Formats: structure tokens, C-alpha cells, sequence
């Protein structure tokens, strides 16, 4: 009788979570993007330093 | 490449601010234009004058310590600490018309472009008496007067204090 | 009695994955966090060094 | 803080590692312990001529692509499209040192290190190419102004071939 209104409380909560596990990827994303930028921004940083001190031996 | 983080920069570089960039890289033009700014500003990175821990201070000095935080990457309350133990790429003449430029307010800034063959902003004006060779960081005394015909004699005290006694 | 352990077999998949996922977030940040503390390092070392080759002789 | 990094570095490098690092850096020392090691480095950063873009170099040059990534967070694929692009702060006699001192094979080594052991003025022996390289500087018989008593250990040791690229990688 009430084993369907059974299923749909097991239904209703898996997506619950399901969608805690999409979420959690989506800020998963938002940290993967602020790393791949502070990357580049520690590389660039590195080549204007290696650069500048090539740069005072030179001359 | 990395010249298009010195364009995001300009780009977001407040109106006001772009003067007191270009000035304290001593490059200044009066109210630039974004093409004249990044203009200027790619001039002094190809040739070296413009590194990154320059523009770092330099933008702090400027108050855009949000660009500071995401366009560089630092954490401003880390530079602050930083700058607080270094010498400063700027002289303290610099620094003080910095201080001076942002302490004044409408009324003196309106009635300094009114008592002044152009300027038409505070450092338009220092801009000019530097090149009538009136100011500079060898004297302030004009700079010292200039505070005493607008009422800012907590200013001239100031401007005392960061130099001479 | 069956369908209902299809799906608690199937929810736990998901809360597994689910613990996966938070535990390498963890990790992840630990290594921003490194990379910060790296960017600010180079920056300090790069600027005392332009500070510290500024100085003439004889 | 900073040297925290230097030592993790010198801790975590490797036997040869340490041989191959201290002799890029112009100071050199025998089969070295992580004293000796990090006592240099140390000494090196405390007098601003241990740059972290060279001790990057040194480590790529070393072969360490792991500790680049690990405690130095340089993507290694980055350094080599860099490293590629600029003039090494090592000189083409190093490079050319660490070239050989990679080829050899162990038939190479052992006998090498034979080969030697009554080098005059040495005082220990070479167990090591590069230990070999040293105490034969120390005699003025080797440098960059002439290898040609490397090219000479390299023919006897039937690398003719490593004869060769030295000669290239040098000239003439």
C-alpha cells in the first residue's frame, strides 16, 4: 500500500544528494580555475625574475 | 602575453587613478586616455623600468588594493606588512603629493583649478610647476604655499612633516 | 523489498563518491594554499633582490 | 621559512643528486652528506648567489623534475620550454660535464674510477665522474679552456662517440 509513498521518500533524498555531489563539482571547478590562474601568475612571475637578473650580469 | 595583465590594469584603473599612476612612474599625462595609458605603461615594461614588485607598490600607493588582490595575485594585507619593512620605489616627495592629492577635497581641488597655460586636477598642477621648474624634491615651498591660499594649514604642516621640520 | 535495495545500493554509490570528492577538495586546497605562500615568496625574494643591486662604488 | 625549502630540497635529493648539484654551483665536494650539502646551499642563499630561478635550473638540470613540481611548484614542462629559450647560468663546459656524467654506463664508471686512483694530487680517489672531473681541475689539466683531457679519459674508455659530442658540444 504504502510501499510506493516508500519509494519516493528513497527518491526524493538520493537526489539530495546527487545534487550535494554536483554542487561539490561545480566548486570543485571554481578551486580548479583559481589554481591553473595562480599557476601562471608564479610562472610569469618566475620568468620576469629570471629575465631581470640575466639582465644585470650582462651589462 | 603577460603584457595584457598590465592592460587589464589600465582598464580597470580608476579615471583619477590613471594620474596617479602614471605619475608616480614618472611617465605623467595629463587625464590620459586608456590608449595613452597602456601606452605608456607597455613602454616601461619593454624596457625594464616597470616590474612587477614597481607595479605592485605601485598600485597599492594608488589604493587599488583590490587590483592589487586579483589582477597579482597578492594579498594586500601581506604587501602592507612587506612595504612597512622595505625602502619604497618612491621618494617621499612622491609619497607626500600622493598624501596631499588625496587629502584634498572638492572645494580646495575646484578652487586650486580656479586660483591657477593649463591644469585642472592636483597633479596637473605639480604636474606644471615641475616643469617651471617651480617644484621639486629639492623644495616644497610652493607646494607649501599653495596649501596656504586654499585654508589647509593642517595640510601644510603635513607636507612639513613628511620633509623638511 | 528488491527495487529498494537497487536504490540503497545506488544512494550509497553516490554518498561514497561524494566523500571521495570532499576528501580531495581538502587536498587540492592544501596545495593553493602552498602555491600562495610560493607566489609571495618569489615576490619577497625578487624585490629585495632589484633593492639590494642598487648600489655604486669607485 | 625560505631555507626550510633549501633544506627539503637538499633532503630529499640523492647521492648523485648531490654531486651533480654542488657541482653546477661552482662548489663541489666529494660524495657529500645532507651537512655538507645543505651547509653550502645555506651558504649560498646567504649571500644572494643562490637565486631560486638558478637552484630551479640546477634541479632541472639535476634531473630532479620531481622536486620542481614538489617544493620548488614549477611546472617542469614550463622550465623546459623556458630553459629553451634562454642562455643557461651554467657554461657550456658544465653542460657538457653533466652530458657525459649522465652517458656513462657502469662499465664506464668502474672502470674509470680504476683507471685513476693513483691521480696525483688527489686526496681520496674518485669513486665519481664528476669526483674524478674535480681532482683533475684541481691539477689545472681540465676547465672550459680545455677538455681535452676529458676527450682523452673518453677515447681510453671506448666512448668515442661521447669523444665526439664533447667535441661538438665545445667545438672544433
Amino acid at each position: 500500500q504504502q510501499h510506493s509513498v516508500q519509494v519516493d521518500q528513497l527518491r526524493m533524498q538520493g537526489q539530495s544528494v546527487e545534487a550535494a555531489l554536483r554542487m561539490e563539482r561545480q566548486a570543485a571547478s571554481e578551486e580548479k580555475r583559481k589554481l591553473a590562474q595562480l599557476q601562471v601568475a608564479y610562472h610569469q612571475l618566475f620568468q620576469e625574475y629570471d629575465n631581470h637578473i640575466k639582465s644585470s650580469v650582462v651589462g | 602575453a603577460t603584457y595584457e595583465v598590465l592592460c587589464e590594469v589600465a582598464r580597470k584603473l580608476g579615471t583619477d587613478d590613471r594620474e596617479v599612476v602614471l605619475f608616480l612612474l614618472n611617465v605623467f599625462i595629463p587625464q590620459p586616455t586608456l590608449a595613452q595609458l597602456i601606452g605608456a605603461l607597455r613602454a616601461l615594461k619593454e624596457e625594464g623600468r616597470l616590474t612587477f614588485p614597481l607595479l605592485a607598490e605601485c598600485l597599492f600607493r594608488a589604493g587599488r588594493r583590490d587590483l592589487l588582490r586579483d589582477l597579482l595575485h597578492l594579498d594586500p594585507r601581506f604587501l602592507e606588512r612587506h612595504l612597512a619593512g622595505t625602502m619604497s620605489y618612491f621618494s617621499p616627495y612622491q609619497l607626500t603629493v600622493l598624501h596631499v592629492d588625496g587629502e584634498l577635497c572638492a572645494r580646495d581641488i575646484r578652487s586650486l583649478i580656479f586660483l591657477s597655460s593649463t591644469p585642472q586636477t592636483f597633479l596637473h598642477w605639480v604636474y606644471c610647476m615641475e616643469n617651471l621648474d617651480l617644484l621639486g624634491p629639492t623644495d616644497v615651498d610652493a607646494l607649501m604655499s599653495m596649501l596656504r591660499s586654499l585654508s589647509r594649514v593642517d595640510l601644510q604642516r603635513q607636507v612639513q612633516t613628511l620633509m623638511g621640520l
